[PDB]
């Protein structure tokens, strides 16, 4: 019918335009993200960009912090940014009541892929236009990246990245594990993952940065924290003396 | 008083070789009015044979209850319902009410076809699987018939001394109770045909 | 919104009608042929399967025949999805009936019933009808052998013999000419069969896809015995019959 | 009805009887009271026996389905949690006294739940009516870092002491050792304490010693063929 | 349902020529056991009503929740509706007795009983009672509790119908608030020294005395009699 | 408001449920998947696929575990397929493991499953989920059993069958592939063999997910000392077994 | 119907086309003048008979004995809006023991109007009112908008020829704000604002309704006889 | 007609109804909120559309609970009705808590709720820009609120017509005062810069309403200016536009 892509229903293609353009709204307030596995941490980089001075840097933020070790990186619009947020806070919540034990980020990222999967099957929802990273230090599975999408399908990963030109950072963590010949860069220090992480940034996006144009969110073990402004000044020092 | 004692009423179970029995009286009244003694307590599904005591109209009303779902159970898996998945059933269904619980006890009585393994199974008021190999009582005269059954009972009978055992643990215990005694049938299941006996036993 | 949106399918057309009762009967003509025979001692149902694969299994297969209860069987056709959730609601009717009563469901009260639930979802609700229909065969003490077809429309209909799904009016002319008023069950079987033959896509007729189960009076003193046969009894009266 | 949990080193150990009654009557000399939650979390449970099997169904369905959603081990935890609120919303009209022991991917564990939602832990705990007399023999025996050995051997006569100083204690003695990194072990009569004596005659009687009324047959083989 | 858990003691209070005086003892008391000191049940709404609370400490938490409440709703809108738009002694009475009315017959009752004490705007005096049966009902003299038949006596001795308050004056009637604190102190098993008083008055509206100690009592005479007799 | 309670699913003038049409569709444009019924056995075997070459695929599972004799491959939408099971597993345990306190048969499951769909091919504000499903299992009654369940609700039981959009060409192999007694080891042999066809990309027992509703293992129980209870029939095969499989060709 | 259909659209130009619409309601209804000094408050309607055995359609309603609204637009709808104002005023009185003010019943209007604004399937009122009222504050003349728009004025009017009415305000403006503690004065003065207001449709003594509101008096509603004294 | 409902997406990131809203809000009238040191000041521009108006007795600024100032702009009784929801949930934080609720936790429930309204079919997103802010423990926060359910923080806020000119003298503001200054001295600086932004507006005549919430002056408590401060500010403005 001339309906097909108003609601959620399969095309002569036998497919959801609807969800595609979900995905066509992912790169809007075209942030990049870069996430990396050290042996004992998460790392996950940022951009911050502020188009006006009027705005105080501090409150703009895409690192969201969800559980006390599950740290989340918002690709995509704030309004959708900040419902995905909400979600989330619930569920782990919810879990730490059912099961007396904090969340694991693979549960959270199953089900946050569910909800999504019942965005897309009413007829009145709409999908959200953000693609969610998960990081966490897990003590069973170890440190880890989970990607789930507006379709509400999840992956693994090594390494990933998001963004409108996340194909330069694509070919750069593909060079990168390459040559270690291993799934994880082998750093007993989360500072100098944070310090590789930005190098690959700087090589990727082709520009360099500043303190006030990075934002940081490391998961370490039983923690999660952000990285202020005075912290990555001193990253980035140190990469020049590298 | 209590439900269960405004009828009386009886099952026995017991497993012999290659066989089981089940066995009980016939007698419903109210209080001290005996009203009839046409009435079995014995219902069978399939080959299954479900034993019920206790309260009267709990026994009329779980009987057409379990008929209800064991004809879903064969339209749909196209087999009869074998005595154990049966035994799981009688214990949620009480578990159903549990408040405003039922008040009777179950006793289940079958074969296994697949192995020819005797199964018995016991239950009373709320639920709880009373497993037994040897044998089971319910009613308001378990006590009497425990131990008549446990002095009587000699493991791997036949199944003509089966019925002679089970016969005489019902008469002695039923004449010495008050809501039991008028009539009773004896039901001994072979592995392959089922042979229903009345017996000849003391009105009053 | 979501009025923006509504298709309004539960109203009437110009012509005082439902397109889609009409689009569903057409979609049926689409499902396997499915056969009625009442021969004065029993119930010939005759189903023809819609697929057929040297890899599929049809051992298991009675997608086209089930019990509703141990007296009452049916021939479905159509949308098999809908028909699943039909014929379990059938099942908990006849043991409700059974279970106020106790005493057996007459064919009367199931149809009927049947009847009426797919009546409410064209009546209201904006839902699209269950695309299914049935052919009962039952036996009750009040009218004997009794043989029934009825439709989405919520409709039903007595026969004395009767066919649905692919080419009715074919196979209707076909039990024309060679119905008896009395039959048996064994004339009834080759009837049945034969029709099927004149009937079927394929060149040929075989009991891989032919799906076959009769009530018969064989059982004695006001018992019936139902019976699904196997393929392999199927194949014996398929060479009976003489079409293999 | 005693229950012994003992918690040792390299795992827990938890230990209990097989007679059931029924009041002054003994309903079944065989029962298992030893359920399970998962093939690595075992529990026992003590009082009203109809509510502990059905409790331990709901959960142990319950937890599975948990399980599978991780796709990760089940932890003891997670069952006790279960327990607890679901029997705290009753508010006690469900009497359940279980021991819940159990190893996981963080250890051995040990955790006793009341009928009210009142749990408690120890390394060392003792549930059930005969709970007293096990108790006894446990503190003076009992000491930090056992072996499987030891410990197998304090549950058990704990259990034997709790037969001969309770009357609804007795029959055969059930064990269940659950060890870190091993399938869990069931010793089912892992010491039988008391045979039943051998009758001074047989009481078979000569057929047709009971009088029949009349007869028939009746055939719930199958509707019929002809 | 509900019943007396933690309680306080006793609320009184009187009217004078240009307003009221209303004061209450500091105690939380358990039973026999005197588990909270320094409990303070005058409660300022407003700025010329004063609302003291009797009853127990657990439902007066959640009375005084609703009087800041009130006043939060009655500041919503222009900056008229603060300055003389503001809430009265009549209209805080009114809220208070609705709500305890309707619990006690849904069957769980707020258990306290209040004593509203104010000016209007209008220039004259307020003073009002109700309690957890819903009974409302006015008088130139009010207590409650314990006091509703011990304090009160003495202070309906002072003023004995409405006409006599234009002869009363300010500070007999402090004198008599703080004669019958004396009182109640010597001869109820709970009572605490520290009691807060509040003065409301309409031509320089609420001081609010805290932390006043029970002073010049007799004990000199319990040496001159010994034993039972 | 809402007033999506009127039917998304409508007949076709030429009848058909256009719905189901393109969901059938949509099931041809996903990965490949097969299952091979053997006289002692059942194998299931699908291709590992993921958006980047980096991606992890062992965290990823396209078999999954329904019951511990029953498991299920689909081919077709990922997200559809993932929430379906987590409810498969939800109406297994509420309507015959508390009514029964034991695992369904695979048929009477089967049919769980096939309401759900056909409820979303029913009411409003709904599509139906766009995938096709083997339910592979083994009940004690009818021994070793593969279905198909479809986008429409409707099932079929097969010998042998394949899902996916080389479906054409695998179960034209298989046809000459079955035979009336088929071992286990033939079977694994024999399915690697048809999915090879199917599969361009890199062949490793990394990549091809494989799982048999064999027989029992004990030591997948996690306990012992139990006679009664066995272990379970299914399997999932970790890469390495399957790398020798790829050498015994 | 592109983007003037719905309750619930947009509106490329920022708008919505339903509340033009419902204002229009004021447009086909008919004139009415409201006018407050600092002591009275006044309302002047012009009812309107259907034909010649037809009686006049009432225009003013009673919402309390300080209160009082006049419609101007569909009957049917301002009966709603009538109902819920005396429920809230009751309201007060019964839990606050207190009269309810005007400026706060405007905005209690104001949600009810905003919520079939925001649903869809709901439609905007097509009545607007002017309510007047004397309080703790004074007098009072707010002017209620089908957009849900309440606002506190001097004098002023709704309905056809509107403008007319306005105009003569604005010459006489401080004339009847200074005029206080004579209400006489201040109902002439509003027969006169109306009849600028006239399609030549005069001024009889059971086509104008007066209704007043003051410091000593209750709110009254003057028709029939009532009325010749300042006709 | 990807245009009719909020629900639908289309191929460009854009959900056309959203952006629609945004051209109701530049219909309403400046709006300023200016952070300083000790709090926040907010200013309105009330215009007087006719001579039969009583001035001063209409208020665009209303406070939630008593330390969050709101001020609004775009469609006036669908602003009300954002206020009316956000004092229902204050007073329920406050009840739950026990504490006057937190800035940001206020900023989160708005948000929230105007979020919701682009989800369903059912309803309309609001057609308003808010303005709130005030000061807590935490200290004097400002916040804009988006009608997409956007925010962010800010050290100056505008919105209306006159936004224009407005966010060019707020830019001059933090280049005089690059460490703030007093709300003292803000007062007459809202003026200036309402005073400004009606040369775009310069049809009519209007009415200067300033209020504010320091920490100083009004001890934490949303307040209105009035009296010889209000009429000041007046002058001051005045004597700088001529």
């Amino acid at each position: 019918a001339g309906y097909d892509r108003h609601i959620t229903i399969f095309s002569p293609e036998g497919r959801l335009y609807q969800v595609e353009y979900a995905f066509k709204a992912t790169n809007q307030t075209n942030i990049n993200s870069l996430a990396v596995r050290g042996k004992d941490c998460t790392v996950v980089i940022s951009q911050k960009k502020v188009p006006d001075k009027l705005l105080d840097p501090t409150t703009v933020s895409y690192i969201f912090c969800i559980s006390r070790t599950i740290g989340m990186v918002v690709n995509g619009p704030i309004p959708d940014a900040r419902n995905a947020a909400l979600r989330a806070k619930a569920e782990a919540a919810e879990f730490r009541y059912k099961y007396g034990y904090d969340m694991p980020c693979d549960v959270l990222a199953k089900r946050m892929a569910n909800l999504s999967q019942i965005y897309t099957q009413r007829a009145y929802m709409r999908p959200l236009g953000v693609i969610l990273t998960f990081v966490s230090v897990d003590e069973e599975l170890g440190p880890s990246i989970y990607k789930t999408d507006p379709a509400g399908y999840y992956v693994g990963y090594k390494a990933t990245a998001t963004g409108p030109k996340q194909q330069e950072i694509t070919t750069n963590l593909e060079n990168h594990f390459k040559k270690s010949k291993i799934d994880h860069i082998n750093e007993e220090s989360w500072e100098k993952v944070v310090e590789f992480a930005i190098t690959h940034m700087i090589d990727a996006l082709g520009t360099e940065f500043s303190k006030n144009d990075l934002e940081v969110g490391v998961a370490t073990k039983d923690k999660f924290f952000t990285l202020s402004a005075e912290n990555i000044e001193e990253r980035l020092v140190a990469i020049a003396e590298q | 008083s209590d439900p269960s004692s405004i009828n009386g009423g009886i099952v026995v179970a017991m497993t012999g070789k290659d066989c089981v029995a089940i066995a009980c009286d016939l007698r419903l009244g109210s209080q001290s009015l005996g009203v009839s003694n046409k009435f079995e307590k014995i219902f069978h599904y399939g080959h299954v044979f479900l034993g019920i005591t206790g309260l009267a109209t709990d026994v009329t009303t779980l009987n057409e209850m379990f008929r209800y779902k064991t004809n879903l159970y064969k339209l749909k898996e196209e087999r009869a319902i074998e005595p154990e998945t049966f035994t799981q059933l009688v214990s949620s269904s009480l578990y159903e009410r549990r408040f405003g619980p039922y008040f009777v006890g179950p006793v289940v009585a079958g074969i296994n076809s697949k192995s020819g393994k005797p199964f018995i199974a016991g239950f009373d008021l709320i639920g709880c699987i009373d497993e037994a190999k040897d044998f089971i009582v319910s009613g308001t005269a378990s006590d009497q018939l425990f131990g008549m059954c446990e002095s009587l009972y000699e493991p791997n009978l036949e199944p003509e001394d089966l019925f002679e055992t089970i016969s005489q643990a019902l008469l002695n215990a039923a004449d010495r109770d008050a809501l039991s005694g008028w009539g009773a049938v004896v039901y001994i299941i072979k592995k392959d045909e089922v042979v229903k006996r009345y017996l000849k036993m003391r009105q009053d | 919104g979501s009025r923006r949106y509504d298709s309004r399918t539960t109203i009437f057309s110009p012509e005082g009608r439902l397109y889609q009762v009409e689009y569903a009967l057409e979609s049926i003509s689409h499902a396997g042929t499915a056969i009625g025979i009442m021969a004065s001692d029993g119930i010939v149902l005759a189903a023809e399967r819609k697929v057929t694969s040297t890899l599929l299994e049809q051992d298991t297969s009675t997608e086209k025949l089930y019990k509703l209860n141990d007296k009452i069987a049916v021939a479905v056709a159509g949308l098999t999805a809908d028909a699943e959730i039909l014929i379990n609601t059938a099942r908990i009717h006849a043991q409700n009936y059974l279970k106020t009563y106790n005493e057996d469901i007459p064919v009367e009260i199931l149809v009927r019933r049947l009847s009426d639930i797919k009546q409410g979802y064209t009546q209201h609700g904006g839902l699209r009808p269950f695309g299914v229909s049935f052919i009962y065969a039952g036996y009750d003490d009040r009218y004997g052998y009794q043989l029934y077809t009825s439709n989405p429309s919520g409709n039903y209909t007595g026969w004395k013999a009767i066919s649905v799904g692919a080419n009715t009016s074919a196979a209707q002319t076909l039990l024309q000419m060679d119905y008896k008023d009395d039959m048996k069950v064994d004339d009834a079987i080759e009837l049945a069969l034969k029709t099927l033959s004149k009937t079927t896509d394929s060149s040929a007729l075989t009991y891989d896809r032919l799906e076959f189960a009769t009530i018969r009076k064989g059982a004695n003193d006001g018992e019936v015995y139902q019976k699904i046969f196997k393929p392999q009894e199927i194949k014996d009266i398929l060479v009976k019959t003489g079409i293999t | 009805t005693t229950i012994v949990g003992v918690k040792f080193n390299n795992g827990v150990v938890i230990a209990a009887d097989t007679r059931s009654t029924q009041g002054p009557i003994v309903a079944d000399k065989n029962c298992a009271k030893l359920h399970r939650i998962s093939p690595k979390i075992w529990c026992a449970g003590a009082g009203t026996a109809a509510d502990t099997e059905a409790v331990t169904q709901l959960i142990g369905s319950n937890i599975e389905l948990h399980s599978l959603y991780t796709s990760r081990e089940p932890r003891v935890v997670s069952a006790l949690q279960m327990l607890k609120q679901h029997l705290f919303k009753y508010q006690g009209h469900i009497g359940a006294y279980l021991i819940v022991a159990g190893v996981d991917p963080t250890g051995s564990h040990l955790f006793s739940i009341h009928a009210h939602g009142s749990t408690d832990v120890g390394y060392y705990l003792s549930l059930g009516s005969g709970s007293l007399a096990a108790m006894a023999v446990l503190e003076s025996h009992w000491k930090q870092d056992l072996t499987k050995e030891e410990a197998i051997k304090l549950a058990s006569d704990a259990i034997q002491a709790g037969i001969w100083n309770d009357l609804g204690s007795g029959s055969n003695v059930d064990v269940c050792v659950m060890e870190i990194g091993k399938d869990a072990e069931y010793l089912r009569n892992y010491l039988t304490p008391n045979v039943r004596e051998e009758k001074q005659k047989s009481y078979k009687f000569p057929r047709g010693t009971t009088a029949v009324l009349k007869e028939s047959i009746v055939n719930i083989c199958d509707i019929q063929e002809e | 349902t509900q019943q007396p858990i933690v309680t306080g003691t006793s609320v009184i209070s009187m009217k004078y020529d240009n307003g009221v005086i209303i004061a209450a003892d500091n105690l939380g008391s358990y039973g026999s056991l005197l588990r909270f000191n320094g409990v303070e049940r005058l409660i300022p709404v407003g700025d010329n009503t004063v609302v003291g609370i009797s009853g127990d400490i657990s439902d007066m938490q959640h009375i005084e929740r609703l009087l800041k409440d009130l006043v939060t709703e009655n500041a919503y809108d222009n900056p008229l509706a603060d300055a003389e738009e503001a809430l009265e002694p009549s209209y805080i009475f009114e809220y208070l007795a609705t709500v305890m009315y309707q619990r006690r017959s849904k069957m769980n009752p707020l258990w306290n009983a209040i004593i509203v004490a104010g000016v209007q705007s209008n220039g004259d005096q307020f003073l009002r009672y109700v309690n957890l049966l819903g009974v409302t009902y006015s008088s130139p003299t009010l207590a409650t509790g314990f006091g509703a038949h011990m304090a009160n006596p003495l202070l309906r001795k002072v003023v004995d119908r409405e006409s006599d308050i234009p002869k009363t004056t300010v500070q007999v009637a402090e004198e008599a608030i703080v004669n019958a604190m004396r009182v109640l102190y010597y001869r109820d098993a709970r009572s605490s020294r520290n009691f807060s008083l509040a003065i409301i008055d309409k031509n320089t509206g609420l001081t609010f005395k805290k932390n006043l100690q029970v002073e010049n009592m007799k004990w000199d005479f319990a040496k001159d009699i010994k034993g039972y007799g | 408001t809402d007033r999506y309670s009127f039917s998304l699913t409508t007949f076709s003038p030429s009848g058909k449920l256009g719905q189901i049409d393109y969901a059938l569709t949509a099931v041809k444009q996903g990965v490949t998947s097969l299952g091979i019924k053997a006289t002692n056995g059942v194998v299931i075997a699908t291709e590992k696929k993921s958006s980047s070459p980096l991606a992890m695929s062992e965290t990823l599972s396209k078999v999954s575990l329904l019951t511990p004799d029953i498991g299920a491959v689909y081919s077709g939408m990922g997200p559809d397929y993932r929430v379906l099971v987590d409810k498969s597993r939800k109406v297994a345990h509420t309507s015959y493991k508390r009514i029964y306190g034991e695992y369904p048969p695979t048929k009477l499951l089967v049919s769980e499953v096939a309401k759900i769909m056909q409820e979303a091919t029913q009411s409003g504000g709904v599509r139906p989920f766009g995938v096709s499903l083997l339910i592979a299992g083994h009940d004690e009654f009818n021994g070793f059993s593969l279905y198909q369940v479809d986008p429409s609700g409707s099932y079929f039981p097969w010998k042998a069958t394949a899902i996916g959009k080389g479906s054409v060409a695998a179960k034209t192999f298989l046809e000459k592939r079955w035979n009336d007694e088929l071992e286990l080891e033939d079977a694994i042999h024999i399915a690697l063999l048809t999915l090879k066809e199917s599969v361009e990309g890199e062949f490793n027992g990394d990549t091809i997910e494989l799982a048999i509703i064999g027989d029992e293992n004990p030591d997948l129980l996690g306990y012992t000392g139990i006679p009664t209870d066995k272990g379970p029939r299914f399997r999932k095969l970790t890469s390495q077994e399957i790398n020798d499989r790829l050498e015994a060709l | 119907n592109n983007y003037d259909g719905d309750t619930v659209t947009f509106s490329p130009t920022g708008r919505l086309f339903q509340v033009e619409y419902a204002l229009e309601a004021i447009k086909q209804g008919s004139v009415t003048v409201g006018l407050r000094s600092n002591t009275h408050a006044v309302l002047v309607a012009l009812k309107r008979n259907a034909d010649e055995l037809s009686s006049y359609q009432k225009k003013i309603i009673k919402c309390d004995e300080h209160m009082g609204l006049s419609l101007a637009g569909l009957a049917p709808d301002a009966r709603v809006l009538s109902n819920y104002l005396r429920q809230q005023c009751n309201y007060s009185s019964l839990v606050f023991n207190r009269k309810l003010a005007v400026e706060r019943a405007g905005h209690l209007l104001c949600d009810k109007a905003q919520k079939n604004t925001q649903s869809y399937g709901g439609r905007p009122y097509g009545v607007g009112l002017l309510i007047i009222g004397y309080d703790k504050s004074g007098a009072h003349l707010l002017e209620f908008q089908p957009s849900g728009n309440v606002t506190e004025l001097y004098g002023t009017a709704i309905g056809a020829r509107s403008q007319g009415a306005k105009t003569y305000l604005e010459r006489t403006l401080d004339t009847f704000i200074k005029i206080d503690g004579n209400p006489d004065e201040l109902i002439k003065a509003g027969v006169e604002a109306i009849s600028q207001s006239l399609r030549d449709e005069s001024l009889t003594v059971d086509n104008l309704s007066i209704a007043i509101v003051g410091k000593d008096t209750p709110f009254t509603i003057y028709d029939g006889e009532a009325v010749a004294k300042y006709i | 007609g990807y245009d009719l409902s909020n629900s639908v997406f289309s191929p460009d990131g854009r959900n056309f109804q959203v952006e629609y809203a945004v051209k109701a809000v530049e219909n309403g009238t400046t709006s300023i909120g200016i952070k300083c040191n000790d709090g926040v000041v907010f200013a309105v521009e009330k215009l007087i559309t006719s001579k039969l108006l009583v001035p001063q007795k209409n208020v665009k600024i209303q406070v939630v609970d008593r330390h969050i100032g709101c001020v609004y702009s775009g469609l006036i009784p669908d602003g009300r009705h954002l206020v009316n929801r956000g004092r229902e949930e204050a007073a329920s934080f406050k009840k739950l808590y026990k504490t006057p609720i937190p800035i940001p936790a206020f900023a989160d429930r708005l948000g929230q709720y105007v979020q919701a309204h682009t989800l369903y079919n059912s309803v309309r997103p609001f057609g308003v820009s808010t303005i709130f802010g005030g000061v807590d423990k935490n200290g004097a926060h400002l916040y804009m609120l988006e009608p997409s359910g956007s925010y962010w923080g800010y050290k100056g806020a505008a919105t209306g017509k006159g936004r224009q000119s407005a966010k060019a003298e707020l830019e001059k503001l933090v280049d005089h005062h690059p460490e703030g200054l007093s709300a003292r001295e803000a007062v007459k600086q809202a003026a200036k810069i309402i005073y400004l932004a009606h040369e775009d507006n310069k049809e009519k005549d209007f009415e200067l309403e300033i209020s504010w919430c320091s920490l100083s002056e009004t001890n934490g408590l949303h307040k209105f200016v009035k009296g010889d401060l209000l009429q000041e500010a007046i002058d001051f403005a005045q004597k700088e536009i001529n």
